[PDB]
Parts: C-alpha cells; structure tokens; sequence
C-alpha cells in the first residue's frame, strides 16, 4: 500500500478539499488532490469528467 | 497549415497506438518548444488508452506549432491527429460535458446522449 490518501503531499482529508480539486479513483476508493498531480484546473475537469470506461487513475492503480 | 485559435493551454492528441506513453508523446512534441505536462487516461479493464491523450506546453506559440506539424506526424506505424483543447473547458457546477469537443469524448464512450438526464 501507499496510504489511503494523496502520497504526493503532507495534506490530508481536511475541510480545504473544495478548492484542492479532489478526485476519486475508478478502481479503488482512494481520493487524491489534483493539484499535487501537477494537473491544470481544466485538465483536471476533463480527466475527471471522462467516461466510465476510460479515465485517469491513482498512483497505485497506474504509474505516472 | 492553420488553426481556429492560437491558445495557451492544453491540446488534444489522437490516432495513437496503445504502446504510446508520455515518453513517446514527450519526445515527439518537445522539438517545437518546452512541454510542462502530459497524461494518458486508461481503460479500466486493460490499462490501455483508446488512442487518445493530452499534452500541455510551457509556451503558447509552440503549442500552435504542434497542431500545425504533428497533425501530419506518424507514430508506431500509423498516422496521428493533433488539435486545440481549450474551447472545451467543462461547465462543472452546472452540467456535464455535452456541448463541445468534450461531447465527442462522450460519443466516444458510446453515444450516451440517448440516456443523458
Ligand atoms: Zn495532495
Ligand atoms: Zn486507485
């Protein structure tokens, strides 16, 4: 495992998650901040609203 | 060559083989100018992309050179396609993507608009 939280920073499930542009993985339930993934805001909205067949995954469901 | 707008944000890529990864998109897109981000979405059962991906430049002019030259480029033995991806900023907080290049991403999932609600 690599923790049930964003491993790319020391932040956690805190109340600030609204502007942290968080996203849930699609084959595991871990949540991650998209800002730590170096993703732009529009880039985030696209890969977050991609179809249910194809989409981006967390650092343990795929290497990035 | 030509384009609908120069833009300064991320751009679209397609016609890729499943063997393509960010290291292939970086080496093929870096000669026009500096890149700052590349990501490939994947299919949940095979961990492969359907031949579509995204790229982001550090400069707005070099992104216009990508759509002007890489749209005729070739990778893995097949032709690729490149175009802008700024005129598709999602209307999150009001509706899902159904009105732009993001709509054809839904048509790509398999029509889907016959059940949109
Ligand atoms: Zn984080
Ligand atoms: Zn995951």
């Amino acid at each position: 495992a690599k923790g049930n939280f964003c491993p790319l920073c020391d932040k956690c499930y805190d109340d600030d998650d609204y502007e942290s542009k968080m996203m849930q993985c699609g084959k595991c339930d871990r949540w991650v901040h998209s800002k730590c993934e170096n993703l732009s805001d529009e880039m985030y909205e696209i890969l977050s609203n991609l179809p249910e067949s194809v989409a981006y995954t967390c650092v343990n469901c795929t290497e990035r | 060559a030509g384009h609908m707008a120069t833009t300064k944000r991320v751009l679209y890529v397609g016609g890729l083989a499943e063997e393509v990864d960010d290291k292939v998109l970086h080496a093929a897109f870096i000669p026009f100018g500096d890149i700052t981000d590349i990501q490939i979405p994947l299919d949940y059962e095979t961990e492969k992309h359907r031949g579509f991906a995204f790229v982001e430049f550090e400069l707005a002019e070099d992104a216009a050179a990508a759509i002007d030259n890489m749209n005729e480029s070739e990778l893995f033995g097949r032709t690729i396609r490149v175009n802008l991806a700024k005129p598709m900023r999602i209307k999150e907080g009001s509706s899902r993507p159904v009105w732009s290049d993001d709509d054809w991403l839904k048509k790509f999932s398999g029509k889907t608009l016959e059940e949109n609600k």
